[PDB]
């Protein structure tokens, strides 16, 4: 029909990450989502994987914080409420 | 003017599940007697009174929603004309209380004895306290739908069931003739106490949202057959009449030979040694030749039904022998089996259908017959009072019973198909019980419109506890409480009950869920997406897409919501304890959404399609119907003319329309003892009021009611005539006979116009517009009716303090209906002054813009409370009975709206 | 002048007389249904002196008529209520009135 062809929507190689993306994520805790974020930002202004591991480095301080984001707290508690999450 | 407001207790009430009614060839018995125990009573736990009333209900529209209604709240038993109620001094009926005189009167205290008997052959429900007679028995009260015993009860009460037999002793001997309740139990169920029909119960999760509840009728209790009578006998059953007739003469008799129940030569059957195997020969020839006929009969019937027969292959008879078995063999006159034997038949399951319904048609005639020779039901059997615990019709006999008489007749069909003879089915026409109620069928669920969502990932679970009819999704906030899910672009729902999504129309989409399932919803409004999961597990459409829908306007937003069918249990989780939610966790978690009520410390308060009818303005932008409201001229009085604005178009909706003006009339507290000018002093001393209504040529009055209702009748119907019209009459006298007080009650007051017109052979549209006025004496209670400027002889008499709210019911006929008319007559005071106390003393007719009609809608959106009563049932012992405990209080507060007598 | 009717048995023998005070959780009604008064809803029984007509006199003579710990409903006529004058802003002029009247104890 529309791309049956081919098609980008229908590519096999960005569905597996599209399937694989719940357990990828799983293992961030999304405290950390500020230094996801702005992963991408730094991402686009061209930046390797060292250098932004090492900004990762200079930055491992600017995670979330729970208790300003009510909606973190009920996502924190399920977290550590997973039998797997360990403290360290 | 104002409204008021008061704090109310809380009313629920507990039934047995034991259904009474009557109707022609009826399987129920007329005459019932039960009685309830009182333990512990506490006067006034709160600032009310505590409520307790005991009696009957009516199964058919007798619906005491939890909260706020008509009246003064806490409405039970005796708040309408679908109950009869006896608080300890009062009979209850149409939320109307009346002194009843007693040995040692008194409000029910703890240990007392109420004595309750209802009568359905004459209508007559008497009561006694502790044994002693109490001078009241309703009358001509209707005996359609279902009786039942009922309790209603506000918090503080314990109260005990004694239905008699092992379900209590009654501590009082029963009059005689009323069979105690306990006996009118079904054989399928067993006794219960159990609320009226509900929208939630508790679960050991979480509430559980309840749909509406099938309920049983009376018709359900006459057997119906199809008639075996006009059945000219064809040839070629007549050429089988015999070996199938062979084949059942000792069938019966198969089973038990060499067991206990083995034939003997000196005696026959019947004498606990029954088979006989010989041959019916040597039984009696009656007997006999009814057996014959007999085959003949279920060959009818199979006739009846739409069977007939077809010969193919080899005759049966060739290649069938008969089997002189080790078993069965006996010393009179050789052994042989006990029916005709046959060889390895099978059956299809259209045969096993038709054999069921011929089993059914077996029954039903059966059950018809000892009907017709005066027997009835009774759970105990008994031979000498002639009722049987198996009259009941087969749809409600027990599969025991059931699969007895299927085996026989299975057998004769197993027979019949041996020989090569086509069992052939009918014709299938697809057929529902009721359909009237339509609205009784689904009962939608909603959260309040304050938590509507205008952004974020929203999900929430709705566990499908059963495999019925359930709907979830989302909707917007203005979803019409009588319009079906998804028929109209107001929702967006999901129905896993044949994997159908609903959005103005139908489109295939996932997989039915089972038993069990939970359905969570996820939901962006940024992502304009809406998707549905089952048991962690995303629903697919029909093609690459995994989303439910795509592309949606934010608009004034959307809400979750789910509904429940007939029969259905279902629990709605939005994710107040996210814990509680079981496939958040493998769906959406990691998505970033949210559940619906994540972080609210109260319960989010859900809203329920109230399936009761309550009068309402009509819309000015309604599609089908209009009201003209035109200023009063010289020489006509101003009038609210009804017309049909589609009316002859195309797909008009022509259905019955029931009309009232917004409105009331009170009658006075205390009635009193024992050219064209008016009278200035009459007319100020007067207390009759006049109004018309003018009947256009083109509608006919065959299908005009006018009259007037209480603001209690809450009845719709579509076929509605006077015969329907609720009515009860409570009759009072001393204590020997002597009946002093008969006073009657009823929810609409209402003459039908098809009795007005004049009797011609045929021009029964008339020319000329029928002009039928209402008038009502204040002074007196008084209602009289007028036809065409002469009286009529229907009249009615009620008690003081009635109100009562101008009425007129009528299916259209016409572009132009009705015209209700404001008018007067001469000494006779318009109803303009009636209705509002400041214009009192103005003579002119007046159409202030306050009053305007009303037309009744039968489904309105409710509240649910946010807590409910707690209540223990329990069969507290065999000689104890069933016994009720509620002790904690709930109150409510109640905003009355005076007019309209509703809080 | 009033009309008395008991609705649950107390003592049955005891009646009030001058000298003691008298208590009750009373309940006054409309003619209509429209409850006005009540004394549960204060939460504190009503104490008031049989006598010095300080009440309304088919009250009182209610109260006299029926004995202790006796619930019991009484019906009081304008002609021994407040009637044409009527209390200011409560009852209407020539009302009937219906009172709950539970005389739960004396001083």
């Amino acid at each position: 029909r529309r791309g049956d062809r081919y098609s980008v929507q229908t590519s096999l190689i960005v569905a597996t990450l599209k399937k694989m993306l719940p357990i990828g994520l799983n293992m961030c805790a999304p405290t950390d989502q500020d230094l996801i974020m702005l992963a991408k930002t730094r991402y686009a202004l061209k930046d390797t994987d060292e250098e932004v591991r090492e900004f990762l480095q200079n930055n491992l301080h600017l995670q979330g914080k729970v208790e300003g984001s009510p909606s973190l707290r009920w996502q924190m508690a399920l977290y550590r409420g997973l039998p797997g999450r360990e403290e360290d | 003017l104002l409204l008021q407001t008061n704090l109310i207790n809380y009313v629920t009430s507990i039934r047995p599940n034991i259904f009474v009614g009557r109707a022609e060839g009826s399987t129920q018995y007329g005459k019932w007697y039960f009685e309830v125990m009182v333990d512990e009573v506490v006067p006034f736990l709160t600032a009310q009174a505590t409520h307790l009333r005991v009696g009957w209900a009516l199964t058919e529209g007798y619906s005491p929603y939890p909260g706020g209604g008509e009246g003064w709240g806490g409405n039970g038993v005796g708040d309408d004309l679908y109950s009869y109620g006896f608080d300890g001094l009062h009979l209850w009926t149409g939320h109307v209380a009346r002194p009843v005189t007693s040995p040692g009167q008194h409000l029910l205290a703890p240990e007392d004895v109420v004595s309750c008997c209802l009568d359905l052959s004459v209508p007559s429900i008497s009561f006694r306290i502790n044994g002693c007679p109490v001078q009241g028995v309703f009358e001509a009260f209707n005996l359609d739908g279902l009786f039942f015993p009922v309790v209603s009860f506000s918090a503080g009460v314990k109260v005990r069931f004694l239905l008699g037999g092992r379900h209590g002793e009654f501590k009082f001997l029963p009059p005689p003739g009323y069979a105690p309740c306990h006996e009118a139990v079904l054989p399928r169920e067993r006794l219960r106490l159990e609320p009226i029909k509900e929208y939630r119960r508790e679960g050991p999760r979480g509430p559980h949202l309840v749909g509406p509840s099938r309920c049983l009728s009376h018709t359900d209790f006459v057997p119906c057959p199809v008639d075996t009578v006009q059945i000219v006998l064809p040839p070629h059953l007549e050429r089988i009449r015999e070996k199938l007739a062979e084949n059942i003469h000792e069938l019966w008799a198969l089973t038990r030979i060499e067991q206990g129940w083995t034939y003997g030569p000196v005696r026959d059957d019947n004498k606990r040694l029954h088979p006989c195997l010989v041959n019916f020969h040597s039984l009696p020839e009656p007997e006999r030749n009814y057996n014959l006929q007999m085959s003949g009969e279920t060959l009818k019937t199979l006739l009846a039904l739409g069977c007939h027969v077809g010969m193919a292959d080899e005759k049966a008879e060739d290649n069938l022998k008969k089997t002189k078995l080790p078993k069965t063999y006996m010393m009179s006159n050789g052994y042989k089996p006990a029916p005709l034997d046959l060889s390895h038949v099978r059956l299809t399951p259209a045969q096993t259908t038709l054999v069921d319904r011929l089993a059914e048609n077996g029954h039903n005639v059966w059950a018809r017959d000892r009907v017709a020779q005066g027997w009835s039901y009774s759970a105990v059997q008994d031979i000498p009072a002639r009722r049987n615990p198996r009259l009941v019709p087969y749809r409600l006999l027990d599969e025991a019973t059931k699969r007895s008489n299927r085996d026989s007749l299975c057998q004769a069909v197993r027979t019949l198909l041996g020989y090569g003879y086509n069992i052939e089915p009918p014709d299938q026409e697809p057929s529902q019980v009721e359909n009237q109620s339509r609205w009784d069928r689904v009962r939608i669920f909603r959260a309040e419109k304050s938590y509507t969502v205008q952004s974020g990932r929203w999900y929430f679970e709705f566990e499908a506890v059963t495999t019925g009819e359930m709907r979830v999704g989302w909707a917007r906030p203005e979803l019409r409480p009588d319009v079906e899910l998804g028929a109209d672009e107001l929702a967006y729902v999901f129905n896993g009950h044949r994997g159908q999504r609903w959005h103005l129309g139908s489109e295939p989409f996932g997989r039915p869920w089972q038993s069990g399932d939970v359905v969570g919803c996820m939901i962006d409004l940024t992502e304009n997406t809406i998707i549905f999961t089952l048991n962690g597990e995303v629903l697919m459409s029909d093609s690459g897409s995994e989303t439910a829908f795509r592309e949606i306007e934010i608009g004034d937003g959307f809400l979750p919501v789910c509904s429940l069918g007939p029969g259905q249990v279902g629990h709605l989780n939005l994710g107040q304890d996210v814990s509680s939610l079981r496939f958040f966790a493998i769906c959406g978690l990691q998505e970033g959404f949210e559940p619906f009520a994540i972080n609210m410390q109260r319960p989010v308060t859900t809203w329920f399609s109230k399936s009761l009818p309550q009068f309402e303005p009509v819309p000015p932008e309604h599609p089908h119907y209009e009201v003209a409201r035109m200023d009063g001229t010289v020489d006509t009085p101003p009038c609210l003319r009804l017309a049909h604005r589609t009316w002859g178009s195309q797909n008009s909706l022509v259905e019955m329309l029931f009309l009232r003006l917004s409105l009331p009339v009170q009658f006075h507290q205390h009635f009193r003892c024992t050219d064209n000018r008016d009278d200035p002093e009459i007319i100020l001393n007067t207390t009759t009021y006049y109004y018309s209504v003018r009947v256009f040529a083109g509608q006919e009055p065959s299908c005009v009611w006018v009259g007037w209702v209480t603001p209690d009748y809450h009845q719709h119907d579509m076929n509605f005539d006077l015969s329907k019209v609720r009515a009860v009459t409570v009759t009072m006298g001393d204590e020997q006979g002597n009946v002093h007080s008969s006073l009657k009650c009823s929810n609409c007051y209402m003459v039908w116009g098809g009795d007005f017109v004049s009797p011609g052979q045929q021009g029964r549209i008339s020319h000329t517009d029928l002009v039928i006025g209402c008038l009502v004496d204040l002074a007196t209670g008084l209602m009289t009716f007028t036809a065409n400027g002469k009286e009529s002889n229907t009249f009615f008499q009620v008690e003081p303090n009635t109100k009562l709210f101008p009425a007129v019911f009528v299916l259209p006929t016409h572009q132009n209906v009705i015209q209700f008319e404001l008018g007067k007559q001469k000494n006779i005071m318009p109803l303009s002054a009636a209705m509002f106390l400041s214009e009192r003393k103005n003579p002119a007719p007046q159409c202030p813009p306050r009053l305007e009609v009303q037309m009744l809608m039968p489904v309105s959106w409710s509240r649910m409370p946010n807590h409910f009563l707690q209540v223990e049932t329990r069969r507290a012992g065999e000689r104890l009975g069933w016994a009720v405990q509620c002790q904690d209080p709930l109150t409510m507060m109640a905003l009355h709206i005076p007019e309209e007598n509703r809080c | 002048g009033v009309e008395i009717e008991t609705i649950s048995p107390g003592d049955g023998r005891t009646f009030p007389k001058k000298g003691q005070t008298c208590v009750v959780h009373y309940t006054g009604m409309l003619q209509n249904g429209k409850k006005f008064d009540s004394s549960r809803d204060r939460n504190k029984p009503f104490k008031f002196r049989i006598g010095k007509q300080e009440v309304i006199k088919g009250f009182e003579e209610g109260a006299a008529q029926m004995s202790l710990g006796q619930r019991a409903k009484l019906t009081c006529t304008p002609d021994v209520a407040y009637g044409a004058t009527g209390h200011p802003g409560v009852i209407p002029p020539n009302a009937t009135l219906i009172f709950d009247v539970e005389l739960l104890n004396l001083e």
